[PDB]
């Protein structure tokens, strides 16, 4: 113990010009006195700048900052599932200890192309609207874009729960350790959150990484790259992992703050532009990976909060050009009703079909169309001015299949009750039917083919691409059990 | 290893006196009781009352129609 | 109506539990705190430690 | 623009910037000793009037203030040729902040081969070799005393809270 | 420890504490000091000197003058004694009704409690008031902020609250005037006393008036939310209360922490405003909650900058906020008391889901029925109920009446009301606009729902009319 | 000679080098760093002490630490080997094939070639998209640039060209990929040994790669777009090339400029920006020409930061262009793809006198119907019609048959598109426009240009749309 201890050169406002320490390695976590964390981000010859982690008051000049000799990993584990985690990988929950005393680097890095393998996965969040216009594959960067509840999280928490099934399926692939990074999220918030999950108990393959609101800033920063580490080995354990980054809009803040206050500056939107470089470097690890890696994937959903709607907004441009698609959460149509409420026009996943599910494809390729022609006249038509019998039709059954992508919180599907209540449009046969009587239908629907043709169902799901056979029987099933549902 | 044993040594006699004398467990202290009484009362707010300790009292709620 | 009257009970004594750990931990601190120097050997273990320790830690 | 030397000390508080200087210049040649010692003189030599407000006082004029080493320092052989820098730091106001120069240079070439406690225990015996905490745990294992509260007893403290820190 | 100031630059007062160096936040009373010259420590600058502010007058300071460290943060009365009572920031007595005489003392600051801490589950405080519940359902231990009309009874309004709420269930209020005028809060004492939420006969009355006007220096201004909420989070634990913490006004409060930022040489971030400023919030917001034991539901003034609020602030306050309350001119010029604008009365929390359908949909159908009405109104501004269908003459008699309905009589205030008011318990009350949906009353007066309580009520103000 | 680590602040190792001071730019090596690391001098920061950028993975590093000195910048392989090679900065592939042994090596600076070695000339090359050539005519081994936002199908247009260009393209082409997202690459990548043209049955691929992410550090990132221009003024040059360069994105290079600028003691300027942006890009812009061995006609992705231009970076560049593709974000909007901002998708090399008038004219035609058109956007924009004349609503109609004409399927992304997208050889083209300007098209529904490639296929998908 020489250097194993240095005194806190001076204090304040979490930055602690910090004596001793040189011997130090770049990147290391230190130890505080306080047990406070902090990182000497910045050796300067004089002192090392320590972006101290955590919030404070609680220390004071000479206090002992002790190295922790350790450059950051972040603890790491299929143990975190069935965790609710501070970002440090620690509890919060108080539910004891985690089982991942296995730890792994936050400094850990994007694979190498030939690491890494390009997607063609499904994935589907069990949303009609999400699988239909997004359809999901693995490892992808996809931007959920939406606000303040819009339900903006309700969505999430139906596709996780929609991930249920398949982690109670045996089916990993189609598994996925969903990894919740809550960022800002004040404890109200999250405390519904977990407990949501926790009745759900989708839980049990599930980290929440969970930054709350009153967070110090480096922890909320570090919260991604913790993040960033966990799913990755789930990844190189050729397991499909799901990371929501909900939100960096949080983080930039809490960074640039954290910068300004570095006196380090910024330029655009008073952030400095390696918010990007953060952000890169922490959306390049998302992936999916070549097959080297249990070809596993990490598959981020990035979650982008805009103020006023905006997103020429320089931090959600920069967040777009990294993301492979964005699903824009469009509020004023939860105003107006609508669940989901969405710019459906503005999500694309421009992987979109390399992301897909057969299945679906065999509807959805005409759906994403009709919807396509649907919203071609919710542009062309779709004012206060514009028909004629063709696109009435297309505006009725656009309005009757904006039903069926309508869709109540906490509550996804399984896939072949999307193609089914799908089906029924595709053919229009529900057009017959106003849109106020589509989701009387499409439950009374449901559960008729989930009690009788459960046979068909399972079988379209089996296939896993459907077949005239299945269209036939669909046919009857819908047609007559329409009018069974009608009359 | 002795001088960080020594600590719990002098802690771990206390308990055994205190816990070996329940009625006054060396050290009920004043104080304690005091604490108490507040506790106890807050988690009778949660709880709801009663008028006895044990068996209670009841009456049927009877359905009633237009 | 029967949990109510158990819970009561329970939770008495729990918050007991940690009153006794609250005021045992005041009284065990201020109780033992005192004569540590009078061992110097106290500071002897430290050194014994300190001497195993600049010994034993090279 | 002139190779050389700046050993152990080095650390550059800018008075260590300053004692870089000689930890080039009286290091070579090695009037280390001469300065080394000439510095312990002028110290307390110095820090009264003809150090104090009767000096460092802005107020005295800045060649005056040479002119009061060159009348303090060429005062003083005890700078025969290392006075200059001293009628630089004079003239560039680094008088009251040359203890720190002067440490840290005189540590420099003590600081120049030492070493000192630093530890989760006691001390502030110090020491004048580089190898060490061996030499010393026999001077400590020896001698008894210190403030005690100096350096950590590891006891108020590590141990003091722990009971606590589990609840 | 003392400290010497060393300098003075404003009431920043940057200390070199000789002696020691207490830590960040401890607050300092400056010695020689009989003005309670509270530095608070903020940085240690480095040669056991700190960069401390004063929140007080710098009135004469000699330098070098000694302070000495109270070696903590504040100590401030706490306790019961503070409802009934003005203390200004610093827990003094504005009142003057001697000290607040307290036991308890408190660091002004408290904590954003643990999650395990907390009642998990957040669940509508009712505020009695119709159109409120209905519209935006209040949850314990929430941030409902009130962007609204200025003295349109506000302090009215909140005192009728006040007696809605936490008396009628039994809560408590702490009343934390940040940056206020003396005068309006001068007044604001005689309303108090007036409508007897504050007594001059309790100094445990029901509220606290804790003040922190402009004219403080921005420290205690600064402060004054914090320490207000230290008190309640006593109250609200210890006291287990559901406290309704009045808040007046966030944004001058904002624009205060700013101030210092500036300052306080911080870079304060965006549009100037404090880099920290998520963080405060955080930990201010999350120090806001129920708890297992109370509930500190917040009602809090919000001065909305430039009508906007893209600012970024109250962007992120919306993100904090989870019932909205704007009052109405609208509705406040249109005589009705509540003056609410009741189709901005909403809670984020607004769900079918999650506040539930009937609340929501009965809401919608209302709230639809209202817009439609209004969208009718528009129609009807030129065109009369007379062409319109029968259905919306009903839904524009039902909606006027359902308006009357919602306008209910304040108590203490015969004077803009007419009368004593009336207290609604949520289940009559929403079950009575939806009596209305159900047409029962289209056959009657409908400005006998004017200013009523219980659905009862206005049926049978009507009944005296015919 | 050796330095010291005597701080890290960030990737910024400031490095004290006591008896040695090796010019600018020199590789200087970290001893023990394994992560092969390069810090490349950027200043001598007085006292030897130079400031640095570290270029590889930092951390464990203790201040002292012994650097070796390269005492020169980078080598890197420079020449042929890299072609197929997917290769980083550094000059190493990161298409992880074993090592590349192109046995020129280069410190990747470079000169601004003379004026007289400059293009003093240059001609309209097609590239037989319609609105591409017509109002961007461009030029062979210039500099393009297109600016276009995130993510935008920019990608999907880049490689639409690519598809038809690099592939119809015989000489090499290097992609240098500043922070190119690795998935992109990734799916180019297997794309690109699939589309055969990388097939390493050919380290002589008409294209070599090079990929520098945007996980990589900003320092990286910014050089990595050197290294591929030190390699493909290995191909104009030596290899006389005609070399096509991709760049995606240029953007990011700047971005890495700026965005360092702080950290350097030197001002983010406005916007944050590099002061030395226009050095960086005289320099950089300077060095791409056609020399009269090889062309290097640059293909550059510019982001729009945020969408604005007006921002200095953008600003700056137009003047290292001679043509801008902007897209316009509207036109993408309305879902138009081509997504361009025609109206600032533009080649200083259109005038009649080079591309002939027709095309010119026509386009001025065009140029001028659609800014007529434009300028009753704001009245017509609440105020509908009738208000105006139909001679007006004639071209607003033809301006508008002519957007969709612009429109114009992708034959590569299918996958976006599900059409088949066209290539419009010139005349259908200027024919095309001739015509529906001639009102040839002006009672046809206007989805039949919506997504052509030529006028004919318009008119043919007129018919059946016309039912």
């Amino acid at each position: 113990d020489l250097e194993e201890t240095g005194r806190v050169l001076s204090i304040g406002d979490g930055i602690a010009r910090v004596h001793g320490l040189r011997n130090v390695q770049a990147e290391e976590m230190v130890e505080f006195s306080s047990g406070l964390k902090g990182m000497s981000l910045n050796l300067e010859p004089d002192n090392v700048g320590v972006v101290v982690f955590g919030n404070d008051k609680l220390i004071k000049e000479g206090d002992i900052v002790k190295r922790t000799g350790a450059i950051v990993d972040v603890p790491v584990g299929e143990e975190l599932l069935g965790r609710v985690v501070d970002a440090l990988g620690n509890a919060i929950d108080g539910k004891g200890p985690i089982g991942s005393k296995a730890r792994r680097r936050v400094g850990l890095k994007a694979p190498g192309i030939i690491p890494r393998i390009s997607v063609r996965e499904p994935m589907q969040t069990g949303i009609k609207a999400v699988d239909s216009l997004v359809p999901i594959g693995r490892g992808q960067r996809e931007l959920i874009i939406g606000d303040r509840q819009t339900g903006k999280t309700s969505i999430a928490i139906d596709t996780i729960i929609n991930q249920k099934r398949f982690n109670d399926g045996t089916d990993e692939k189609k598994k996925l350790y969903c990894i919740y990074v809550a960022i800002g999220q004040k404890r109200s918030t999250v405390a519904q959150l977990v407990k949501r999950l926790t009745d759900a108990d989708a839980m049990k393959y599930t980290i929440v990484v969970s930054a709350t609101a009153s967070d110090a800033a480096p922890l909320q920063y570090l919260a991604p790259y913790s993040g960033c580490s966990m799913g990755e080995y789930f990844r190189d354990n050729g397991k499909h992992a799901l990371i929501i980054y909900d939100d960096l809009s949080k983080q930039a803040v809490a960074y640039r703050q954290m910068s300004l206050l570095l006196r380090r500056p910024p330029g655009r939107e008073a952030y400095p532009g390696d918010v990007f470089y953060l952000h890169s470097r922490l959306l390049e690890r998302a992936a999916k990976m070549n097959d080297a890696f249990g070809g596993g994937s990490l598959t981020a959903l990035p979650v982008i909060e805009t103020q006023a709607g905006d997103v020429s907004a320089y931090i959600p441009t920069n967040v777009i050009s990294i993301t492979d698609g964005q699903i824009f959460l469009e509020t004023e149509l939860f105003y107006k009703g609508i669940r989901p409420a969405i710019n459906v026009g503005l999500s694309v996943s421009r992987v979109g079909s390399a992301a897909q599910t057969r299945a679906m494809k065999q509807v959805a390729g005409t759906m994403k169309l009709e919807l396509a022609q649907y919203r071609e006249v919710a542009a062309f038509a779709q004012f206060g001015s514009d028909l004629d019998a063709a696109t009435q039709q297309l505006l009725s059954r656009g309005v009757r299949l904006t039903e069926l992508l309508k869709q109540g919180q906490y509550s996804p599907m399984a896939i072949e009750e999307q193609v089914a209540v799908i089906y029924a449009g595709v053919r229009g046969y529900l057009d017959k039917l106003e849109p106020s009587k589509i989701t009387k239908f499409e439950n009374a629907f449901l559960s008729h083919v989930i009690s009788q043709h459960q046979a068909l169902l399972g079988k379209i799901r089996t296939d896993g691409k459907i077949s005239e056979e299945s269209d036939a029987k669909l046919k009857e099933i819908v047609t007559n059990f329409l009018a069974g549902f009608e009359a | 290893l002795d001088p960080v044993q020594k600590l719990f040594v002098d802690k771990i006699r206390e308990y055994r006196t205190k816990r070996q004398t329940s009625g006054g467990p060396v050290d009920a202290g004043p104080e304690y009781q005091q604490d108490l009484d507040r506790e106890l009362f807050k988690l009778k707010q949660m709880y709801g009352k009663a008028d006895m300790n044990t068996f209670p009292n009841f009456t049927f709620e009877d359905p009633k129609f237009e | 109506e029967v949990k109510n009257r158990l819970d009561y009970h329970i939770s008495v004594q729990n918050m007991m539990r940690q009153k006794e750990q609250e005021h045992m931990i005041n009284w065990v601190e201020k109780r033992v705190v005192q004569s540590i120097s009078a061992q110097q050997e106290k500071e002897t273990i430290a050194k014994c430690i300190a001497d195993l320790k600049l010994l034993s830690k090279k | 623009f002139a190779k050389l030397v700046r050993p152990p000390v080095q650390i550059y508080g800018i008075e260590g910037r300053y004692a870089t200087a000689l930890y080039s210049a009286a290091s070579k040649q090695n009037k280390l000793e001469q300065v080394e010692k000439e510095l312990l003189r002028v110290g307390q030599i110095l820090k009264e009037p003809k150090m104090a407000a009767s000096l460092l006082n802005p107020y005295v004029k800045r060649s005056v203030k040479v002119k009061s080493l060159s009348d303090m320092t060429a005062k003083e052989k005890f700078s025969p040729l290392t006075s200059n820098l001293i009628n630089l730091l004079a003239e560039n106001g680094r008088l009251t902040n040359t203890p720190a120069v002067i440490s840290a240079f005189s540590t420099m070439m003590s600081v120049h081969r030492g070493e000192v406690p630093c530890t989760v225990t006691t001390a502030s015996a110090l020491d004048e070799t580089t190898l060490t905490e061996l030499k010393t745990v026999l001077k400590s294992f020896l001698s008894k005393g210190q403030v005690l509260k100096l350096e950590v007893k590891i006891d108020p403290s590590i141990m003091g809270g722990m009971i606590v820190r589990i609840g | 420890t003392t400290g010497r100031i060393v300098a003075v630059i404003g009431a920043v007062v940057d200390v070199q504490f000789d002696e020691g160096l207490p830590p960040i936040l401890n607050a300092l009373e400056v010695q020689g000091r009989e003005t309670r010259l509270v530095l608070e420590v903020a940085q240690h600058l480095g040669e056991s000197t700190v960069r401390t502010i004063a929140m007080d007058g710098t009135e004469g300071l000699v330098r070098g003058q000694k302070v000495l460290d109270s070696g903590a943060p504040i100590r401030i009365p706490v306790g019961p004694e503070t409802l009934g009572r003005i203390m200004n920031v610093i827990g003094e007595p504005i009142d003057e009704r001697g000290p607040i005489k307290t036991k308890q003392f408190a660091a002004i600051h408290a904590e954003a409690p643990e999650f395990v801490e907390m009642s998990v589950e957040q669940e509508i405080l009712v505020t009695g008031i119709k159109v409120v519940d209905l519209l935006a359902p209040y949850a314990k231990g929430g941030k409902i902020g009130l962007f609204g009309g200025a003295g349109v009874g506000k302090t009215v309004l909140i005192m009728e609250l006040i007696n809605n709420v936490a008396k009628a269930h039994g809560g408590y209020s702490v009343f934390a005037g940040v940056g206020e005028r003396t005068r309006e809060g001068n007044d604001l004492y005689h309303e108090m006393i007036e409508s007897g939420v504050i007594n001059l006969k309790d100094a445990t009355s029901k509220v606290a008036l804790v003040y922190g006007q402009m004219n403080e220096p921005p420290g205690a201004r600064a402060r004054v939310a914090l320490t207000g909420l230290t008190v309640a989070e006593y109250f609200r634990d210890q006291e287990g209360q559901d406290v309704l913490l009045f808040i007046d006004n966030i944004f001058r409060f904002t624009q205060a922490g700013s101030e210092v930022s500036a300052l306080l040489g911080r870079i304060p971030s965006a549009v100037g405003y404090q880099p920290t400023l998520a963080t405060d919030m955080g930990t201010m917001q999350e120090r806001i909650t129920t708890t297992k034991k109370g509930s500190i539901t917040s009602v809090q003034a919000i001065y909305v900058p430039a009508d906007d609020l893209t600012d970024p602030a109250p962007a992120t306050t919306f993100a904090h906020l989870d019932a909205t309350t704007v009052l109405s001119r609208a509705i406040a010029e249109l005589g009705i008391y509540p003056a609410v604008d009741p189709l901005d009365s909403t809670s984020r929390i607004m769900d079918p889901n999650i506040v539930g359908s009937e609340h929501y949909d009965v809401a919608r159908g209302v709230q639809k029925i209202l817009q439609d009405y209004k969208s009718l109104q528009d129609i009807i501004a030129i065109l009369g109920m007379d062409e319109l269908s029968e259905e919306d003459k009903l839904t524009v008699s039902r909606a006027r009446k359902i308006q009357r309905f919602l306008s209910q009589p304040f108590q203490v205030a015969e004077v803009f009301t007419g009368h004593l008011g009336k207290l609604v318990p949520l289940k009559e009350t929403i079950k009575g606009f939806q009596q209305i949906l159900a047409g029962e009353y289209d056959h009657l007066p409908e400005q006998a729902f004017y200013m009523v309580g219980p659905i009862e009520e206005a049926v049978a103000k009507a009944d005296k009319l015919a």
